[PDB]
Formats: structure tokens, C-alpha cells, sequence
């Protein structure tokens, strides 16, 4: 499977996963909002936001 | 990647310090930047913090309204202004570059920052004389309290540097005076307090003074006494 | 939230060491671990609960669930012996927190009890109209201990200042603590005691302003 890999608003790069499920997680840092993509789909703690979704670059 | 902090020193309570640490080796702009402070032989104290753009400031409830969190883009420099500085902002200050959830992946070497309303004062040197109560199991416990001098440090020799066996010098407090007190001990023989003399020689280099006093055992005897103890 | 270490661990080289990080829900949160040497800034050694920066050893493990979090470190070293801290970040809050560090002794020594001498303030001190109780704490390991003063039988925490453990030149450590007083302070009480917990065992030297 092809997930976005990209940290926060950085230039959008991709990744192969051998999961079916790719995520885009983001929290909040003394950065400001901060994003994380990656291949599968994460436990995150409480407050934090996770999207897991089954199609291909959905995780944008 | 570096970080180097500068600007600590000597400051009276109530006065202001600017302290500085130029980054190196990274994106600047990109990190939050946080104030760390240590009091000496205590734990990590986060006193301030500061997004990339500056646009975001972050303190501690102790420092809200005496410091400031500030950086310069263009000098690769973050600064924290010190304010209304009191007993309590003691500490070495170090800069530590954050990443995902505050974590603080680099470190400098830290600024030492003392604030004391104390002028150079050389120590009053007192006995810690051996009896009964510093006999225990044959030997005797005794030593000097180098009291009330400022700025560090001192250094203690005993019987002009012959004894060094069971010789041990603390590190110095600061008292809530602004004054430094240490002391130094040795373990000598109790059979040897009859007939062996116990100099320490306290050295302060920064009121050139030094001081030798003589430490006899306690004389129990009433007919020695005086007035004001 | 407060969020508590215990003071100190020994450990034996080649046995495993837990420091724990406790909390209400602090395993709602992620945790921090920082590896501090005396004279060093602190070095990042596991970051969000259990991930490990590049250059650590593997022996170092984070875990945090419930009210507990714990940096394991297994196979342990000479060169681990250094103060732990952890560090919660919360998505709901700014603060920075951190447990009060922890002091991991790697036990190449045999645990040894402190010997404790209390001096009373000296002639020439209270001539000078001044008057310090000098508690000095000797041969122990490992190097933590804990001190507490009374006046007869009551609690007293103004005047106290206490060092850091020193290692003597025969390895073991000493530690002082003073008690400053004024010399009425000092004639008005039958007594004042100097109290060391080591390893959960207390001594207590007395003196007495009249003997
Ligand atoms: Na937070």
C-alpha cells in the first residue's frame, strides 16, 4: 500500500506499507500543531488526533 | 548540532540579567527553544518556552511576569531576561532545543547565575573540637566551620598539608544570607589528642586571606568558663 | 500534577534497574527519561514512553501505563550510575514537568551505615553571638541520605541547610547538614538531635546545651 510520509506542512513525500491502512496524527507541541503520516493505523493518546483511512495518499 | 549559553554571574536580588545561547548546527527557526534551570544539588526546573517563529511564549507560574523569552532569526540567538531576580533564580541555566512532545534532544553546558546581595568577605573560621560526644570507638571526629565568606571558593589543608588521611572538605551552601559556609573533618586516634596538634588552614584567595586556627579538645572544666555562651 | 521518583536505587552491575515516574492518569500522557552525570547536562536516553534516540544502548527501556511509568535499564554499568529525570507532556496543557530525579547506584561496594557526629555551636561561635549545630554524616553507601533536626522532641525545618553526598578518599561517602540558631535558641531547649535516614534505617546523635 502507498501512504504520505510528510511531517506537518513540509513538501508532501510517499512510502510503501505492507499495511492496508495509512495514518496522519497531529497534537500539539510549544511548536504549535504538529502532524506525523505514516504506513498503519497508531494507538494515540487522549486529546490527540488520528486519522486511519483504506484507501492510497488518503493520509494527506 | 550546538548550543552555547553566556551572560551568567554575581547580580544583586531585585536587579536584571540578559543571558544568550547561540545555536549551531541546525534549522532554527524550526525548533521551540527552552529555558532549563538546575539549583545546585537539585532537580530540573523548565522555567520558559518559545515557539519557532517567537510567535508562541510559554513560563513557569514561579517566573510569569519578572522573565522573558525571546529570539533573534537572524543571530541563530535565543535569550531569557531575568528580572526582579531573586534568592530562589540561583541555578545553572541551560538552552535545550525541543522536538515531539517537549522532549529536549539537545542540551548546552548551561550559565551559572547567583544571586547574592554579598560584596568579597573573607570566612570566620571555628573550631569543631573532639570530646566524649566525637569519641567513638577509639577515634575522634574533628574539624573547622569556615563560615560567612564570599565568592567561592575556599580551600581547607590540615596541619599545612602533612594530614591527609581521613581528611574530607564538603562542598559549600549558600546561605539565605548570600554567604558561603563549608566545613572540613578528619578522624584522628583519640590517644594521639593528648599530644598531636590539629591546624586547619583555610585558604580564600579571592580577600587574599588565609587563617590557621588551632583545634583543642573541649575542656569540661567550670573553672574555665566565660560569660557570653 | 505532581509527579514523584523515588530519591535514590542501587542496583547490582548485570542486574535490572526500574526507576518509576508516578502520577494520577500519567499514562494518559507521554514521558520523557533523561540520563544526567555530575558536572553534565542531561542527555535524552527514551522519549515518548519507550522510543530510544539513535546512539542509546538497547538496555534502556521505557513502559507508562496507569499511574506508573518506568525506565528499565537491564545489564547495568558502572557507567550508568547517574541521576535519572522523567518529563510528562500533556495535549491539554503548556507546563513542563518533571519528577523530582532519581540517584542510581551501581553497587560495586559493599552498603555501609552512616556514622553520625552532631558538634555543638563552639565558644568562639557564640561569643560572635551566633550559634550553628554541625551534623557531619560519614562512611556510608550508597551516597543518599535524608536529615532531619529537632528541638527536644519537636520538628524543626528554619535554619537547615544540607550537601549533596561526597565521596571521602577511601570511596564511601560523607554528607554535613547545619542547623543555625540563635545562641537563646540554642540555651532555651534541653536538647537538639541530628536524624539520618539511610536504606530505611534512622540514626540520631543528641547534645544538650548543658553537658
Ligand atoms: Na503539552
Amino acid at each position: 500500500r502507498i501512504c504520505y510520509n510528510h511531517q506537518s506542512t513540509t513538501r508532501a513525500t510517499t512510502k510503501s506499507c505492507e499495511e492496508n491502512s495509512c495514518y496522519k496524527k497531529y497534537w500539539r507541541d510549544h511548536r504549535g500543531t504538529i502532524i506525523e503520516r505514516g504506513c498503519g493505523c497508531p494507538k494515540v493518546k487522549p486529546g490527540v488526533g488520528i486519522h486511519c483511512c483504506q484507501s492510497d495518499k488518503c493520509n494527506y | 548540532v550546538q548550543l552555547q549559553e553566556s551572560g551568567g554571574g554575581v547580580v544583586r536580588p531585585g536587579g536584571s540579567l540578559r543571558l544568550s545561547c547561540a545555536a549551531s548546527g541546525f534549522t532554527f527557526s524550526s525548533y521551540a527553544m527552552s529555558w532549563v534551570r538546575q539549583a545546585p544539588g537539585k532537580g530540573l526546573e523548565w522555567v520558559s518556552a518559545i515557539s519557532g517563529s517567537g510567535g508562541s511564549t510559554y513560563y513557569a507560574d514561579s517566573v510569569k511576569g519578572r522573565f522573558t523569552i525571546s529570539r533573534d532569526s537572524s543571530k541563530n540567538t535565543l535569550y531569557l531576561q531575568i528580572n526582579s531576580l531573586r534568592a530562589e533564580d540561583t541555578a545553572l541555566y541551560y538552552c535545550a532545543r525541543e522536538g515531539d512532545y517537549d522532549s529536549m534532544d539537545v542540551w548546552g553546558q548551561g550559565t551559572l547565575v547567583t544571586v547574592s546581595s554579598a560584596s568579597t568577605k573573607g570566612p570566620s573560621v571555628f573550631p569543631l573540637a573532639p570530646s566524649s560526644k566525637s569519641t567513638s570507638g577509639g577515634t575522634a571526629a574533628l574539624g573547622c566551620l569556615v563560615k560567612d565568606y564570599f565568592p567561592e571558593p575556599v580551600t581547607v589543608s590540615w596541619n599545612s598539608g602533612a594530614l591527609t588521611s581521613g581528611v574530607h572538605t564538603f562542598p559549600a551552601v549558600l546561605q539565605s544570607s548570600g554567604l558561603y559556609s563549608l566545613s572540613s573533618v578528619v578522624t584522628v586516634p583519640s590517644s594521639s589528642l593528648g599530644t598531636q596538634t590539629y591546624i586547619c588552614n583555610v585558604n580564600h584567595k579571592p580577600s587574599n586571606t588565609k587563617v590557621d586556627k588551632k583545634v583543642e579538645p573541649k575542656s569540661c572544666d567550670k573553672g574555665l568558663e566565660v560569660l557570653f555562651q | 500534577s505532581v509527579v514523584t521518583q523515588p530519591p535514590s536505587v542501587s542496583v547490582a552491575p548485570g542486574k535490572t534497574a526500574r526507576i518509576t515516574c508516578g502520577g494520577n492518569n500519567i499514562g494518559s500522557k507521554s514521558v520523557h527519561w533523561y540520563q544526567q552525570k555530575p558536572g553534565q547536562a542531561p542527555v535524552l536516553v527514551v522519549f515518548d514512553d519507550s522510543a530510544r534516540p539513535s546512539g542509546i544502548p538497547e538496555r534502556f527501556s521505557g513502559s507508562n501505563s496507569g499511574n506508573t511509568a518506568t525506565l528499565t535499564i537491564s545489564r547495568v554499568e558502572a557507567g550508568d550510575e547517574a541521576d535519572y529525570y522523567c518529563q510528562v507532556w500533556d495535549n491539554n496543557s503548556d507546563d513542563v514537568v518533571f519528577g523530582g530525579g532519581t540517584k542510581l547506584t551501581v553497587l560495586g561496594q559493599p552498603k555501609a551505615a552512616p556514622s553520625v557526629t552532631l558538634f555543638p555551636p563552639s565558644s568562639e561561635e557564640l561569643q560572635a553571638n551566633k550559634a550553628t549545630l554541625v551534623c557531619l554524616i560519614s562512611d556510608f553507601y550508597p551516597g543518599a541520605v535524608t536529615v532531619a533536626w529537632k528541638a527536644d522532641s519537636s520538628p524543626v525545618k528554619a535554619g537547615v541547610e544540607t550537601t549533596t553526598p561526597s565521596k571521602q578518599s577511601n570511596n564511601k561517602y560523607a554528607a554535613s547538614s547545619y542547623l543555625s540558631l540563635t545562641p537563646e535558641q540554642w540555651k532555651s531547649h534541653r536538647s537538639y538531635s541530628c536524624q539520618v535516614t539511610h536504606e530505611g534505617s534512622t540514626v540520631e546523635k543528641t547534645v544538650a546545651p548543658t553537658e
